[PDB]
């Protein structure tokens, strides 16, 4: 089988900036009948792939002219003139002259951009969850930059590890940002017992943790 | 309008088979090739192989010539794709497409002996009575349910801007996740805000409206 | 007096230009991918077809006047 071999991995880059992305064959992608079937993908998190250049260099329908593809042979290339936040995602090769068709492993497209704090919400159980038996209550952190995040929570002003579960999504197509919301479930008559809920949020942005609480009575 | 249907979900046991499908429209069902990909969590593509509607000939990749076997019907322009013998490796995200600009959603295979389940849809209001800053933050629980996936949207897609579904997180054969919108607090409660969940492999829809606690 | 025929005409070649650019687009579409050779044919049939029922459109609506 044709193996495709993508580089860089991934790649970081600023918005406004262009980026470059290469593809090599191990086998020539010229077909006897003149053409060469190389096409570039771009599939955003949770989403089918599309198209962005088929025929080397050839604009797929709905793709700007900021996308250029070039090469020949077995050597092509992937050009953005300049980088926008839509462009985030993996950028796949993938050959269609020889069977088995092969794609490559894939290139990743990080955008980089200022820092930011996120924005903290807390949320306790609905009472129709509570009318079931269980009781989750859960904090938003949202729209930080960059990825690494702490989350704390505390039950009547003691530290609860135990029950918590951690999410994070991918990064934002619009803003650039991340997110992860954090969840505490128990039973309803353990979470009766207690009053306050409280879940803090540490982040690079300030040595100061972001409280966001509620009192199970107010 | 080109455009290739699959199924959102399929859920079969270990040693079973499944028969994925793919209906065509708003084109020459017989004109093009069409290929199927797989795709593993997290993972890259594989091609899996392709079939000509017209004849029916096919090309397959050879790590698939015990597991796939690709059919169309031309009475209903559908292509299939049918996997054997399944296993915990077969599940993974598959997709039908015609040549490589029309791509299907893809049809999320788990391969389980665990029960299909539906959500429940749990609203999550702002819990400080009862006042705000400029800006709202209100939520959905979706919790255990199975299989994959859920999709959410907010106001039947109208309200688009602001929102965050998180990966479920899988937990006892039962998946959670919550998604959460942010708008303006000139909007909410004066107007609706509604979450609404669809999950496909129970072919159930949830239509929640938030409403300001107590 | 003026023509009444005359209007029948029209859209005649932007009606006739749609259905050729029709053609071009499926024909484009043949080439992104290996298919059947037979693919663009079936692109050409589909044109020929919209012209034969444009012309009958067109003959329907001058016998609507003469």
């Amino acid at each position: 089988d044709v193996v495709m071999t993508q580089t860089p991995l991934t790649l970081s880059v600023t918005i406004g900036q262009p980026a470059s992305i290469a593809c090599k064959s191990s086998q020539s992608l010229l077909d006897s009948d003149g053409k060469t079937y190389l096409n570039w993908l771009l599939q955003r998190p949770g989403q089918s792939p599309k198209r962005l250049i088929y025929l080397v260099s050839k604009l797929d329908s709905g793709v700007p002219d900021r996308f250029t593809g070039s090469g020949s042979g077995t050597d092509f290339t992937l050009k953005i003139s300049r980088v926008e936040a839509e462009d985030l995602g993996v950028y796949y090769c993938w050959q269609g002259t020889h069977f088995p068709y092969t794609f490559g492993g894939g290139t990743k497209l990080e955008i980089k951009r200022a820092d930011a704090a996120p924005t903290v919400s807390i949320f306790p159980p609905s009472s129709e969850q509570l009318t079931s038996g269980g009781a989750s209550v859960v904090c938003f952190l949202n729209n930080f930059y960059p990825k690494d995040i702490n989350v704390k929570w505390k039950i009547d002003g003691s530290e609860r590890q135990n029950g918590v579960l951690n999410s994070w999504t991918d990064q934002d197509s619009k803003d650039s940002t991340y997110s992860m919301s954090s969840t505490l479930t128990l039973t309803k008559d353990e979470y009766e017992r207690h009053n306050s809920y409280t879940c803090e949020a540490t982040h690079k942005t300030s040595t100061s943790p972001i409280v966001k609480s509620f009192n199970r009575n107010a | 309008q080109v455009q290739l249907q699959q199924p959102g979900a399929e859920l079969v046991r270990p040693g079973a088979s499944v028969k994925l499908s793919c209906k065509a429209s708003g084109y020459t069902f017989t004109s093009y090739w069409m290929n199927w990909v797989k795709q593993r969590p997290g993972q890259g593509l594989e091609w899996i192989g392709l079939i000509d509607p017209s004849d029916s000939e096919t090309h397959y990749n050879q790590m698939f010539k015990d597991k796939a076997t690709l059919t169309v019907d031309k009475s209903s322009s559908t292509a299939y794709m049918q996997l054997s013998s399944l296993t915990s490796e077969d599940s993974a995200v598959y997709y039908c497409a015609r040549g490589g600009t029309y791509w299907g959603q893809g049809t999320t295979l788990t391969v389980s002996a665990a029960k299909t389940t539906p959500p429940s849809v749990y609203p999550l209001a702002p819990g400080s009575a009862a006042q705000t800053n400029s800006m709202v933050t209100l939520g959905c629980l979706v919790k255990g349910y199975f299989p994959e996936p859920v999709t959410v949207t907010w106001n039947s897609g109208s309200l688009s801007s602001g929102v965050h579904t998180f990966p479920a997180v899988l937990q006892s054969d039962l998946y959670t996740l919550s998604s959460s919108v942010t708008v303006p607090s000139s909007t909410w409660p004066s107007e609706t805000v509604t979450c609404n969940v669809a999950h496909p492999a129970s072919s159930t829809k949830v239509d929640k409206k938030i409403v300001p606690r107590d | 007096k003026y023509s009444k025929i005359k209007e029948c005409f029209d859209s005649l070649a932007d009606d006739v230009k749609s259905l050729v650019e029709k053609s071009e687009t499926s024909y484009e579409e043949c080439s992104k991918d290996k298919n059947n050779p037979h693919c663009g044919s079936e692109g050409t049939r589909e044109l020929d077809e919209g012209l034969i029922e444009r012309e009958q459109k067109l003959s329907d609506c001058i016998v609507e006047k003469r």
